[PDB]
């Protein structure tokens, strides 16, 4: 209903996932044979408004 | 003496419209909800000799098919459809119904449900093997992996039935499910075949699509219209009194 | 005794007054921990019945009794309270706030509507008696 | 009238508010699954059916309100925190420790913070025994809980650990159907029946990490956005209540 | 019996104690 | 006769009276209609009283025909 | 008959 | 012998 909240929530969730991935990458600097992870964020479905 | 009845009809239908708007607002958090439109139709009374009296009737012309906002939940079973796309479930009375609620649940026996209604897939309700981890693809395909068993043992089980229908072809039933209208049933058949052009996103749930601005404006308008009708009723009520009490 | 319309509307007024009293008593005891005996306050409800004196034709409203609601009593973990059970959960009443305000508003509007009905009938009542003289 | 509809709306948002408050209060609880409340509208009322069909499809169809059906818990793997206490274990996967309640019925939990009672015996923080039981001798220099649930004890003046017992995990076919007993316990229902005991690592049971505790599943920002929207919907429903009252008041004062 | 009837007996006093006696 | 209107459904599955799904049935009274009906009945009643009064006056005057 | 008038004495005697 | 009306006599007080 509010909308702009449920979009900014997805924005916050994407940034939280990115920060979690970054923290995992930083925590494992001393591990032998560890491979960095990169999270790929990419948008959801667009709604299309009729144009008479 | 009969303008009081015109104004009373207007006030009662304003109450009905307000009830519709309040019911819409109460479901601002309902997952996959379609708001009920409201419109006041005017019915002109026929007769003789000078047609002056026209009454008001509230109506709900279908529903609103504008999609709402998708909440991203890190769960594989919450799905969201494309615009003007519908998931198919077996209705309460053994019939077919369409919905937007992508909150698919599983039971101990493994059957998929939506609000308790089993989901209908290619060959009748979809049943998943007992206690399996389920993933839904972007075109309705369903994959099941048993817990603890080579992740090389993931195989598709079925495909969801996703259909495409507009507001004109869809009418809400009393149990909350949407069905085909008779004029749409005559053209597109009793049962709608699966539409392969619809993409579905897994991990996002569609909320309600009630617009707060329209609801608030409608409430203000209903209040003011009701006050005007009450004034008309009061004006008619004094005149008739005077007239009879005096011309006797 | 009373004229039929008088009895019906007065019964409506009394029933709405009883409902308003129940709502007010519930709203007052929303935070009560104990009664006079050591048992939690239970939200009261009033049940309206139609006092159909004739067979199914008409009738005002009567109130048979005030019942005690059967809902899960609110549990608050306060083991130090003497009224805590073995597990330590003191019992708070099941009085909902929104429902009671809505009930108060509805009872007030029914009360006022019945008052308006009596006021409207009254003029016709007084004007009836001029028929003979 | 609209009063009941908007009151049902207000009751739903308060319920949702209570759910959010419960989720936020259990942030630091070990092995907590966040609760999510979903709502459903009740029966629609048909007043007059649409006629035989340009124009708009006439027909008054009025709703009833909103009701809460069931609140579901998200069974997603939480994070692990390091507590050097050797009695704490975390689960990597869908599995629950089985526990005897004092009355004699079996419950299921995920909080892996354990202790040992006066007579050996592995118990939860509430003192309930964790089944199938583990008795520990009083010369345990060090206890190790293995990946496969093996509970081995090191004895003084010996070179090999002594095996005691295997921590069998209970696996359910539908985890979301479990009933919350309250104090970090779940009880099987008809929607979560057939409790399948298994050695961890077998039949889909999760592995055990010793010395770690599972954090709560509660995401924080999601709850705050939920509270914002709940407050706004509550205000909208209150406005609807105020509007209906005003109209009926005019009707009465006529 | 019914609230608002007529009886030949005065109603008992309306006491409301704060504690159980 | 019983008025033809859907019974007002209320969701209160805590009240001792309820349905299979907790749908309490409340009367279908339309308050505005009843208030307007009361006003109309009162006005028609008063009009008939005026008719009776003037008719009695005329009957007396007719009884005073030749006198 | 079945319905007593508004201006009648309480049906309940 | 009626007493004080209104507020004082409509508040719960211990008997004396």
């Amino acid at each position: 209903m509010i909308s702009s909240l449920w979009i900014a929530k997805t924005g916050l969730d994407a940034q939280q996932t990115n920060m979690d991935v970054i923290a995992n990458n930083l925590a494992n600097v001393s591990t032998n044979g560890f491979k960095r992870q990169r999270a790929v964020f990419e948008d959801l479905l667009y709604q299309t408004i009729r144009q008479p | 003496d009969h303008a009081i009845y015109t104004a009373m009809g207007a006030a009662s239908q304003t109450l009905n419209q307000q009830a519709v708007t309040a019911s819409n607002l109460a479901n601002a958090s309902t997952p996959g909800f379609r708001a009920q439109l409201n419109a006041l139709r005017a019915v002109p009374v026929d007769g003789l000799s000078l047609a002056t009296r026209t009454l008001v009737t509230a109506s709900t012309p279908g529903a609103d098919m504008t999609p709402g906002q998708l909440d991203y939940t890190s769960r594989p079973l919450d799905v969201a459809l494309q615009q003007d796309g519908w998931l198919v479930v077996q209705a309460a009375d053994g019939a077919e119904g369409y919905t937007r609620n992508g909150n698919i649940q599983v039971g101990p026996t493994g059957q998929l449900t939506i609000q308790g209604h089993p989901v209908i897939g290619e060959g009748g309700p979809i049943t998943v093997p007992e206690g399996s981890e389920i993933t839904i693809a972007a075109d309705g395909t369903i994959s099941a992996l048993n817990p603890g068993d080579p992740p090389n043992t993931v195989a598709p089980v079925g495909r969801l039935k996703l259909v495409k229908a507009e507001g004109n072809e869809v009418q809400r039933s009393d149990d909350g499910l949407f069905r085909l209208t008779a004029e749409a049933q005559a053209e597109r058949g009793a049962v709608l075949a699966a539409d392969p052009s619809i993409r579905i996103m897994s991990g996002v749930l569609e909320g309600s699509n009630v617009k707060p601005v329209e609801a608030m404006t409608d409430m203000i308008a209903n209040a003011r219209r009701f006050e005007m009708q009450m004034k008309v009723i009061t004006s008619v009520d004094e005149n008739e009194g005077r007239a009879n009490q005096l011309l006797s | 005794a009373l004229l039929n319309i008088f009895d019906i509307a007065g019964s409506a007024l009394a029933a709405q007054s009883k409902r308003l009293n129940v709502a007010a008593s519930n709203l007052a005891n929303a935070d009560s921990v104990t009664g006079p005996d050591g048992q939690p306050y239970r939200a009261k409800q009033v049940v309206f019945q139609v006092d159909a004196a004739p067979g199914q034709a008409t009738g005002g409203v009567k109130v048979a009794s005030v019942i005690e609601s059967q809902a899960p009593e609110k549990l608050v973990y306060e083991p130090g309270n003497p009224l805590a059970d073995a597990n330590g959960y003191v019992k708070m009443p099941n009085v909902d706030v929104v429902g009671e305000m809505v009930n108060t508003m509805s009872a007030s509007r029914s009360y006022q509507a019945n008052i308006e009905v009596l006021n409207t009938v009254k003029s016709m009542m007084l004007k009836t008696l001029t028929l003979g003289q | 009238s609209s009063l009941w509809i908007a009151k049902t709306g207000l009751d739903a948002q308060q319920t949702n508010m209570d759910v959010i408050a419960n989720n936020l209060a259990n942030v630091s609880t070990n092995g907590f699954k966040r609760q999510r409340a979903v709502f459903e509208d009740l029966l629609y009322q048909t007043i007059r059916q649409p006629g035989a069909q340009t124009t708009l499809p006439s027909g008054l169809q009025i709703g009833t309100g909103v009701r809460p059906v069931a609140t579901e818990r998200l069974h997603s793997q939480g994070n692990l925190s390091q507590t050097n206490n050797s009695k704490d274990v975390a689960i990597k996967g869908q599995g629950f420790f089985q526990v005897m309640l004092p009355d004699g019925t079996s419950a299921y939990t995920r909080d892996g913070s354990f202790q040992v009672d006066q007579n050996g015996q592995l118990v939860t923080a509430g003192g309930f025994q964790v089944q199938p039981a583990i008795t520990i001798p009083a010369n345990a220099l060090s206890i190790t809980i293995g990946r496969d649930g093996v509970v081995s004890v090191t004895q003084q003046g010996q070179a090999a650990p002594v095996q005691v017992g295997q921590l069998n995990l209970t696996t359910f076919m539908n985890d979301t159907g479990l009933e919350s007993i309250g104090e970090n316990l779940y009880i099987e229902t008809q929607s979560s029946g057939a409790p399948n005991e298994s050695t961890p690592g077998l039949n889909g049971a999760g592995l055990l990490y010793q010395g770690y505790v599972e954090t709560s599943n509660v995401n924080v920002a999601e709850e705050l956005v939920n509270m914002i929207q709940v407050q706004r919907a509550y205000e909208i429903n209150s406005k609807a209540v105020s509007t209906t009252d005003q109209m009926l008041q005019k009707l009465t004062q006529l | 019996g019914v609230p608002g009837a007529l009886s030949n007996q005065p109603a008992p006093p309306n006491e409301a104690p704060i504690a159980t006696p």
